[PDB]
């Protein structure tokens, strides 16, 4: 693989006590603690940009203003594909020596700084090379370091004209050096469509490579592909989590909706996954009637539709975001019917915990049986298979995965029984609600009372909302 | 017109120049043209025994941000290939900084030279005036170190070689190793009539063979 | 109370400490106190053979803008006195950068050692285990170079000396030359019962004579 960033071990910086967060060329930093993201970007500027090193470090630049500690930010680089990667050649041409033949792939770039009290100016002492144990003397011919011929920081901070012309300027002038775009909040004066355009040029075109993107709007993350997403936790003590966000060719067709839905959820402290928009309407009504500040204390309703949760689960778990999923046990037929049914409702929850896909179970449904009787038989079979796999359901509850008894609507009817009958005035309100999920769900929500909302919220079969709200 | 042939260049270029210098102006023109048309991080290396030639080359050329090396072959090697990578190739025990004195050892066996270099830090030459041990050491350090090969590949895309008739088999092997095993372009100019340093150790017969037997290096005639 | 005597210090201080280290804490306290009360550009030099002692001294001490040297006596000399001023004192012909190997020459005559050092670049020791040639070379470079004397005078106002019973006549002469001919304060601590490195070349009889015959160095007793 081409040359890629690997890790940065920021220690005793303005806010970073001791963090070793992985990197990979295309980087995205977001989340809480805007000062944390700003400090991370300025740490990269200190490690790579000469325009920031010359000012040195101050008393405030250290962690808790404690001048005793030493700033040590160590960028880690991975080198491979020497004969075809131009940037690898750019990095290894300037470095003369200090590269042990044992490990020609790893390359450290550290930055040691100790504060002196006789002058109140912490000197930036670059010490880069290939091994942490042994460092040779850096040339440092005056103000320009040897690193200055390799890594030049192009700082973008607000105007689409500048973004459009930086491509031309770098292509025609900065070919020799490696460009590292440290973009900090480019959504300041860009429209939603402008944010989409900038995301398309960033995450798809090769003109922006090795870029560190700071964003606060989900629109800038609509085209994420093989990047490294970095999320800063909400605590004042900065904790950052990293995840390779790459879409498989299986999800390539649905990549647009996948990214559009996941980008908004990336900024939520707690994310709840749902299948259909009727579930969205019901959960939104319940939350608005019990806790309208769910979006405030950290919450989201991620509508995934079909596909699988595997990509969503990996992305949400790697960033450390609270993981909540409520799903419906659905038995879908495939190829020849009448005895062939998959277990997507359960096959998913198995795939989230790994294991293996269940075989296509066979249900003996007579041909003459149809309509209400067929649905009753399917519900009985779903109840039987749910009662059979009690251990798997227990593991899902232990791993914050919620699976319905048969379907979501049956759980809703169990939580509130008389309210459904009063609203729909039918002997079988569940069947009527399944007849047209959207319109009937809207009608149910419009006539849904606050007491009914509280009963739904406090029921154990709807514990997803309780987990989303939190303490 | 030979000026058009000089401008059009193309890959490796061999020019049969005359005496009374002459090679200096075409060397300067080629260096300037290569620096001008280039738009990447690739550097250039021009090497010449004559120290005042290096001084005038540096004087008539401007300051370059990218490192361009002007010096002598032995100085070139001992500066960038031996000095940095001697510890990496042969362990931390080998010294990194040293001075070259040809009239210290005067040995007869290669093994004895190896022992005295390893232990007593002394670096000299063979009793035989032919051949230079420095280029053999450069070959040895290049062969068993991938870092040195990568650095030489990435740094210089075309190495300029001057007064190649003075070259013996050792730096000939070094230059061919850089050209073939490293796919690095070479710009070599030499005078067939300048075979006067034979007693010093020069054996141009390999250069004449490359003129005749080799086909990659096109031959050019300069008036 | 001996803490008051430690704090009040005053000029040169000689302390008859016991075994089981002990000297390390008083050394650290004296170094810290001298750095704290000082308000000028004068530096300090603490020297110790034990490498891990130097490592812990550096670790427990903070970063100092003014250059404070922590190392071994031979390393101290070969670092600041020999390496920079060897070209100034003995001409540009003498090498500046070199490595010390004691087991190379094993000579018997001083003139032969001088010739081999001048020509073959090799630096070793006498066949006699007593005495060190490095400190004699330091004396020689100090005697005929005013620049070195001025640098030593201006840089360090008090040089701290540790495990002085290991010292032989050569570094004894160097330290006395710095104390008398350069008027540089000396802080020396030594254990009379630590005479175990005699075979290595240590001859503490001069130290005992300074304890008895000399009057400038006041003797102090530590519990």
């Amino acid at each position: 693989g081409p040359m890629k960033f690997s890790n940065i071990t920021i220690k005793n910086f303005r806010n970073f006590e001791k963090v070793n967060i992985n990197l990979d060329n295309k980087n995205v930093i977001f989340g809480m603690n805007d000062i944390g993201k700003t400090n991370f970007l300025y740490a990269l500027r200190f490690l790579l940009d000469k325009e920031i090193r010359k000012f040195g470090f101050n008393k405030s630049d250290y962690h808790k203003h404690d001048t005793s500690k030493k700033i040590e930010i160590i960028l880690t680089l991975d080198l491979s594909n020497y004969e075809k990667d131009e940037d690898t050649k750019k990095l290894i041409s300037v470095v003369k020596g200090a590269r042990t033949s044992a490990n020609a792939d790893v390359f450290y770039i550290a930055l040691e700084s100790k504060y002196d009290d006789k002058e109140l100016y912490g000197n930036i002492i670059l010490k880069w090379g290939s091994e942490l144990d042994n460092l040779i003397d850096i040339p440092g011919r005056g103000n320009i370091n040897a690193l200055d011929n390799v890594f030049k920081v192009i700082y973008i901070n607000p105007k689409m004209l500048s973004y459009s012309i930086y491509n031309y300027l770098a292509k025609k002038k900065y070919e020799d050096k490696i460009v590292i775009y440290l973009i900090e909040e480019p959504e300041i004066s860009l429209h939603r469509s402008m944010q989409i355009a900038l995301s398309k040029q960033l995450f798809e075109q090769s003109t922006y490579k090795y870029f560190f993107l700071s964003t606060h709007s989900p629109e800038l993350l609509y085209e994420m592909d093989n990047t490294r997403l970095i999320r800063v936790h909400s605590t004042e003590k900065v904790v950052c989590s990293s995840h390779m966000y790459n879409v498989e060719e299986a999800y390539g067709s649905v990549k647009k909706k996948l990214n559009k839905a996941l980008s908004s959820a990336l900024f939520a402290e707690r994310v709840l996954l749902i299948e259909g928009p009727s579930e969205k309407i019901l959960f939104e009504k319940v939350l608005d009637e019990v806790e309208p500040e769910y979006e405030l204390n950290g919450g989201f309703l991620l509508e995934v539709g079909g596909t699988y949760f595997n990509h969503y689960v990996c992305t949400l778990n790697d960033l450390g975001i609270t993981h909540i999923i409520k799903t419906d046990n659905d038995l879908k037929s495939k190829k020849g019917k009448k005895g062939v049914y998959e277990l997507l409702g359960l096959n998913r929850c198995l795939n989230l915990l790994g294991r293996e896909n269940l075989d296509e179970i066979t249900i003996d449904i007579p041909e003459d049986i149809k309509g209400k009787k067929k649905k009753e038989r399917l519900n009985e079979r779903k109840k039987e298979i749910f009662k059979q796999y009690k251990n798997e359901v227990g593991e899902f509850l232990g791993e914050r995965i919620y699976l319905s008894e048969i379907d979501l609507e049956n759980d809703l009817y169990s939580a509130i029984g008389e309210s459904m009958k009063r609203i729909f005035e039918n002997e079988d309100p569940v069947h009527y609600l399944q007849k047209s999920k959207l319109f009937n769900m809207v009608e149910l929500v419009n006539n849904l009372s606050t007491k009914d909302c509280f009963d739904v919220f406090e029921h154990e079969k709807f514990a997803c909302l309780k987990e989303l709200v939190g303490s | 017109m030979s000026r058009e042939q000089i401008i059009k260049d193309g890959g490796n270029i061999l020019v049969t120049a005359g005496a009374g210098s002459g090679k200096t102006t075409i060397l300067v023109s080629k260096i300037e043209a290569d620096l001008k048309e280039n738009k990447t991080h690739y550097s250039i290396a021009a090497v010449t025994f004559t120290n005042k030639a290096a001084k005038e080359i540096e004087g008539r050329l401007g300051y370059s941000s990218r490192g361009n090396f002007i010096g002598t072959n032995d100085g070139f090697v001992e500066s960038e290939i031996i000095r940095p990578f001697i510890k990496d190739a042969f362990g931390n025990d080998y010294p990194d900084n040293f001075t070259a004195e040809y009239f210290d050892n005067q040995f007869a066996s290669y093994d004895k030279g190896l022992q005295v270099l390893k232990y007593q830090n002394i670096l000299g030459t063979y009793s035989n005036p032919k051949k230079n041990f420095k280029f053999q050491l450069a070959l040895d350090i290049l062969k068993k170190s991938l870092v040195a090969r990568q650095y030489i590949f990435s740094k210089y895309f075309k190495i300029f070689i001057d007064e190649y008739q003075d070259s013996d088999k050792d730096m000939h092997n070094l230059f061919m190793y850089l050209k073939d095993q490293l796919k690095i372009k070479l710009f070599i100019v030499g005078d067939p009539k300048q075979s006067i340093y034979i007693w010093r150790g020069a054996e141009p017969e390999n250069f004449n063979g490359l003129i005749e037997n080799s086909t990659d290096f096109n031959k050019y005639h300069l008036t």
